[PDB]
């Protein structure tokens, strides 16, 4: 999913 | 019979240290009590035709049948509740034997103490054997049904609990070795070790396990990617998004001997692994299309599961599924029933094998073979029931582990290493496994995160492993701690001030430090939770807490009562003394049996570690026979012949002496400090602070610190108010000084009035005595005011009333009289601004000692005359 | 809860 | 800091060092960050029970399984000021804030409802996001959603063409800051607000036009790093250390992070694995943070080597019968040798 | 998935 | 050594240590006048030796040390002249004024007023410092038939861990 | 020498  | 309470321990206890898992019932016989078995006609033969199996179960007689030697001649349901809730656990797989009867209270009820596996398990076998032995004192028999019922419950109930057999395997290793373990309360996780030193897992992943990695694991066409990049064997193979196309993949492959898979993973599903011909191809291609690696080129050989733990390897099964031979001209359904009668096949994990089933899919592969049920094989002939190998679905696994070649070896670790595993499963597909795979033209065809272990711990050819050995190694390296030290301090008056200055001392060495007691629970002077934090629920908060590196512990007799120690051993157990405070609590009347609470404390000290015992009390002095531990004194009189004989022996005391706190070690006389100039103790002149100083200096000298240390600590450390509030706040006001204090046992009221004694100043006045909560010990507090003050006045009718109105002051008032009736006698009963506002009633230099219901409020009026 |  | 880099043939991975030194990355995860703890991270009410068994605080809330319960569940909760958010992890969806009224719980009930944590209690005040790198405090930084104000007695369709006019707002990451978008989204946030795009704003009034935070979305990040109170610092660190994360994004509300929260009453209301980085490496006020040189210090401390010896060897002849020797000698170190010659690639 |  | 003191010998040099303070034996002194019967301290002649570790300044505590690690000697007497151990040497215009190397202990261990100070444990910790060993592993082998062969294996066994084995037997005594 |  990432850059939370 | 009736049920009043319900206890349940966890950890070494006031009924045994060993016996850590038990069920304490609180049982009221309200019948049956007065009818000891003879008085119950039938109760015998109903009992054992119901539960046959109680002749197994000894009492007081060391026989078979002793138990049933009795029953006749009755225990007025003692034993006979407590045997068969046993008896019924043990009838559904579950082992516990160890239980108890004691009578308590008033006649007729009785604590049944027993032993227990699983939690609801034993609850329920408990609340069961009441219902089953009350139908039998009614009438003479129990319904077989009712019976089959509830052991079908049981065995339900602790088969939800259970661990797998991958965490069994890994805790099982971790209890041989030492390493403490809990279960947490998300994602079904396992803590090993304590504070610092803490590892989770789960199942066959641990905190050693990289995400990267095992995501990567999960891809396969990133992993053959990665590992063709590294020069290492891999099938050959292409990709077809659901297009015809079947037929030119071939052309890339090698050819019509392919296997064909659904594109994506979900379980063995859609997979034809020999396809022979192009109308298989499309059968095959007709499953994988089901799904959202479609030809690769078949290799020969078997199937050959390698384990790799931390790049290193560890076992190598090989695997074949189930199947039957050519063994004499028999059918293939007769050679299924053959070898499905063998006595090592069986349901679940209670066998090495299981069943052959045939169904639908195993007709489909004999079909393949040129074979069906009725069809006679020729000897030796071999055809197969399943297309792949798994110990689930009858097949074999067969240890290899000492006949695989060197060079596979260091190829298969290369591979873990590449995708970045600790924990890897590698697929192998192999013709020789002694030969390397370059010769053999093997491959390697799947790298596994997280695999399991039964067909390493239990093959059904070759020698088990032990697997969990290696996990734990590399969890724990040779060498270092699973532990943090643990210091737990006992004793019915001085703990929380032994606890803080115990802590304070430990924190000058730089160290985290986790502490808790009555007040709150800290961290290295941070506040994590407020409120009575004694008990095993706030120990297990210190001990898994990832920062914490020394734990110290005040006890209370409420959690070891209720719920036993949180923590199993230690490494200093602290007994500061027993006195006759919580009595009649607890089942416990005399202080013979609370010294047998408090001395769970020094009955847990490794055997490594020291017991601290006062050699000044005769109950504590005496648990010195019942530790393992080594032994180290503390007095406050070195002639304590107690002393003098351990320190001939080499032994090590803590005494006080000539104004000095010093630590006798074998002949050597080591100072620390003075007593005047410790700012705990109120200039020398209270004896108990300094038998707290003592012990907590003498824990932190065995367990290995400096005396420079605790020289530092003890000069350094403070109790004003607001820190300690309600303990020894002496305020100054002008040439005037009032002491707010808060005793409750009579023991506490002693210290106070000895502290008083050495005031070298003018009048000693005291403003109270004690609520209306206490039992028949008021004259003895009025008897400890009496020669201690010479200005008593009581104010004993308090906002609370426990008890109608100014009574309690009474009895404080006939008790003052009875030793010394010169003391201006008045009773005021207020004591809000009544009682503890006058206080200019005192001259220069007095002393106004206060004993509140409420400490907060005695501290603010103090305040509202302007204190120094 | 208490434990004293 | 002179580290060699490789990208590698599979799933976005980043290769740092070489041989036995290397490391991999793969945006904001690395070889350091373990699995349970990120798969704890992504599970919202496995973090809440193991945070709240730590003495941490959390917001107060429950469960209601697609019921009409809502009215029931205010009374463990505290009454009518809750959050409903879908049961499930689907972005930032179907969710409302702040819940002043029974008919408003049960539209936000019918959008919940579209999902496979549903009535918190509300609390006040502003956004806060802690980055902690190894155990240890890197950057926090304060967030506030796209806005407009009382800039003297114009409109908000005004006042938003003043704004969106400010040169550090653009497209991507060309700029700071970005545009703001009046869309139906923007329309309902500011009826909730009782205004509309013709609405007159009071001075120094503030609207907002987002319901969340996010510069992509044209809100705004201001660093207060230097702000933190010593023992927020404190609590920020353990949570890490508990759910087991090395990079770690917290995210706070408090009113102010100056104090501690237990005495602002602030909570601790999601801990995320693998955060971003453009809020604290291009803030829109206070000072830029680098903050890839703590993540490079955990991968490679301080004193430690990121490359292993190379020996090359060149020359018209004798190259493979020097490199062969060269190999065999270090060999009897001990050390894995690995080498490359015209026959074949060899190691040990 | 566990067990693989 | 039988006693913490000993007897005070009246003798030549006695006499000419009185001479020089106006006094001989049958003189009588005024109340707390005190007369030495020696030039110099030693508890082998009869003088006495005072504990005053506890007394002395943290400046006068790192001077010491300061002096040991120039002259380069791990156990050491250093001499000292002053007036007050209490007060900085140079307030109290003390001096050093010898070094010695090899010191003996009786008058630390055995003082006449004062507590007595384990001096050895220091010693034996710079010798043998906290968690190393002070033993190396010993495998004894007995029995009435089989020692020397045993003995021999268990030796080749440990060797190949490359620690240096020795051993005997009664053939000979090996090393390695 | 010794004991100097
Ligand atoms: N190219 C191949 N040549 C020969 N055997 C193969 C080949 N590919 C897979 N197999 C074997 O066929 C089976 C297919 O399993 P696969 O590798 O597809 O893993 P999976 O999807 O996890 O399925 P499973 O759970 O059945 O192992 C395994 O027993 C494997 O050893
Ligand atoms: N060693 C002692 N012997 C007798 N009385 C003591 C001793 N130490 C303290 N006291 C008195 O008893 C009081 C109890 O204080 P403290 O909080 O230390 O008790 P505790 O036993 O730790 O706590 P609790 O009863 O709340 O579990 C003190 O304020 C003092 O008056
Ligand atoms: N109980 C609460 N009280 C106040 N604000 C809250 C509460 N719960 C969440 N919020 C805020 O509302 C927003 C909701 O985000 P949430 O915590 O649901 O995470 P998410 O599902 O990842 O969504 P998003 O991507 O929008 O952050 C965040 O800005 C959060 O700070
Ligand atoms: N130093 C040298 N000078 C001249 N000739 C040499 C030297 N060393 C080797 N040779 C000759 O040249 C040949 C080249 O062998 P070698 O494999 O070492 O060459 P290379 O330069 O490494 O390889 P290539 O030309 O294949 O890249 C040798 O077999 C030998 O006959
Ligand atoms: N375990 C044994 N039990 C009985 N006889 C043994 C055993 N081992 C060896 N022997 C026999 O006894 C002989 C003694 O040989 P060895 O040198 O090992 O004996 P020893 O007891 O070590 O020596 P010694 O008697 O010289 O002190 C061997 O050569 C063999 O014949
Ligand atoms: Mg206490
Ligand atoms: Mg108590
Ligand atoms: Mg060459
Ligand atoms: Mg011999």
């Amino acid at each position: 999913d990432d850059d939370d | 019979m009736k049920i009043l309470k319900t206890l349940t321990l966890r950890g070494p206890n006031y009924w045994s240290i060993r016996r850590k898992k038990l069920i304490v019932m609180r049982l009221d016989l309200e019948d049956l009590a007065e009818r000891p078995s003879n008085s119950i006609p039938g109760f015998y033969e109903g009992l054992i035709k119901v539960l046959p199996s109680l002749v197994e179960h000894f009492c007081s007689p060391g026989y078979q049948g002793g138990f049933l030697e009795r029953v006749k001649e009755g225990t007025y349901m003692g034993h006979i509740v407590e045997h068969v809730a046993l008896e019924l656990q043990e009838l559904v797989g579950m082992t516990a034997g160890f239980g108890r009867t004691r009578e308590t209270s008033t006649p007729g009820v009785y604590n049944v103490v027993y032993e227990y596996v699983d939690e609801q398990a034993g609850r329920y076998a408990g609340r069961a054997a009441v219902r089953l032995c009350r139908s039998l004192v009614d009438t003479g028999d129990y319904p077989r049904l009712e019976l089959e019922k509830d052991l079908e419950d049981l065995r339900d109930l602790g088969a939800n609990s259970a661990l797998g057999p991958s965490t069994e395997t890994i805790v099982t290793e971790a209890e041989a070795r030492k390493i403490p373990w809990m279960l947490l309360s998300a994602r079904a996780m396992v803590q090993l070790g304590y504070g610092v030193y803490q590892q989770r897992i789960q199942a066959t992943l641990s905190s050693h396990s990289g995400i990267l990695g095992v995501e990567l694991a999960c891809d396969k066409e990133g992993t053959k990617t990665i590992l063709q990049d590294a020069g290492i064997p891999v099938p050959r193979g292409t990709t077809i998004q659901y297009f015809d196309d079947l037929e030119e993949a071939i052309n890339d492959v090698g050819g019509y001997p392919v296997v064909i898979k659904p594109l994506d993973g979900n379980h063995g599903r859609g997979i034809t692994i020999n396809v022979r011909h192009w109308q298989e191809a499309i059968a095959a291609y007709d499953l994988a299309a089901e799904e959202s690696i479609i030809v690769e080129r078949y290799y020969e050989g078997s199937d050959h599961r390698v384990l790799v733990v931390n790049g290193k390897l560890v076992a190598v099964a090989e695997r074949i599924p189930a199947h039957v031979t050519g063994d004499g001209s028999s059918t293939i359904s007769e050679l299924i029933e053959k070898t499905n009668q063998d006595p090592n096949r069986g349901d679940g994990h209670d066998n090495i094998l299981t069943k052959i089933v045939v169904n639908k899919t195993a007709i489909d592969v004999m079909e393949r073979q040129g074979y069906n049920l009725d069809s006679v094989l020729p000897k030796d002939e071999v055809v197969y029931l399943r297309a792949t190998a798994n110990l689930s679905t009858g097949g074999i696994a067969i240890d290899r582990t000492d006949d695989i070649h060197p060079e596979n070896i260091w190829l298969m670790e290369r591979v873990a290493k590449v995708i970045g595993l600790d924990i890897a499963g590698i697929d192998v597909v192999t013709s020789d496994i002694s030969k390397p795979l370059r010769e053999t033209n093997g491959v390697i065809v799947e790298v596994n995160a997280a695999p399991g272990f039964r067909m390493h711990v239990a093959p059904s050819q070759g020698l088990p492993r032990n697997v969990a050995a290696p996990v734990l190694d590399m969890l724990f390296p040779p060498g270092t701690p699973s532990r943090i030290p643990i210091l737990a301090v006992t004793g019915t008056n001085g703990k929380t001030t032994t606890t803080r200055l115990l802590a304070h001392i430990y924190r000058q060495t730089g160290k985290t430090v986790g502490y808790t007691s009555t007040d709150a629970i800290y961290i290295n002077e941070y506040c994590v939770e407020k409120g009575d934090n004694t008990g095993p629920q706030s120990a297990g908060v210190i001990l898994r807490d990832p920062t914490v590196e020394v734990a110290v512990l005040e006890t209370a007799r409420g959690g070891i009562l209720r719920a036993g120690l949180a923590f199993d051993s230690c490494d200093v157990g602290v007994v500061l003394n027993v006195a006759a405070d919580h009595l009649g609590l607890g089942d416990i009347d005399t202080i013979e049996q609370m010294a047998k609470v408090k001395s769970v404390i020094a009955e847990v000290v490794d055997p490594s570690g020291y017991a601290v015992l006062n050699a000044d009390d005769p109950l504590v002095a005496a648990m010195a026979d019942k530790v393992k531990a080594k032994v180290a004194y503390f007095s406050m009189n070195p002639d304590n012949p107690i002393i003098q004989a351990h320190v001939r022996r080499n032994g090590i005391a803590a005494v006080y002496e000539s104004g000095y706190l010093s630590i006798l070690e074998g002949s050597w006389t080591l100072r620390v400090e003075q007593a005047k100039l410790i700012p705990m103790t109120m200039g020398g002149m209270a004896p108990f602070m300094i038998a707290n100083a003592l012990a907590a200096c003498l824990a932190a000298f065995v367990n290995g610190l400096d005396v420079e240390v605790i020289r530092q600590g003890v000069r350094t450390f403070t109790t004003s108010a607001e820190q300690t509030p309600g303990r020894m706040n002496l305020f100054n006001l002008g040439q005037h000084h009032a002491l707010v204090d808060y005793a409750h046992n009579p023991a506490g009221y002693r210290a106070v009035g000895d502290f008083v004694k050495n005031w070298q100043g003018q009048r000693f006045g005291v403003v109270g005595g004690p609520g209306d909560r206490r039992d028949s010990d008021l004259i003895e507090l009025g008897q400890i005011a009496a020669q201690v003050f010479d200005r008593i006045i009581v104010k004993e009718d308090d906002d609370k009333r426990g008890r109608s109105e100014g009574e309690t002051a009474d009895l404080i008032v006939k008790g003052i009289l009875q030793e010394n009736p010169g003391a201006s006698y008045e009773v005021i009963l207020d004591e809000t601004i009544a009682l503890n506002k006058a206080l200019d009633q005192v001259e220069e230099k007095g002393l106004v000692v206060v004993f509140p219901e409420s400490v907060t409020r005695a501290i603010d009026l103090i305040k509202v005359r302007n204190p120094i | 809860d208490d434990d004293n």
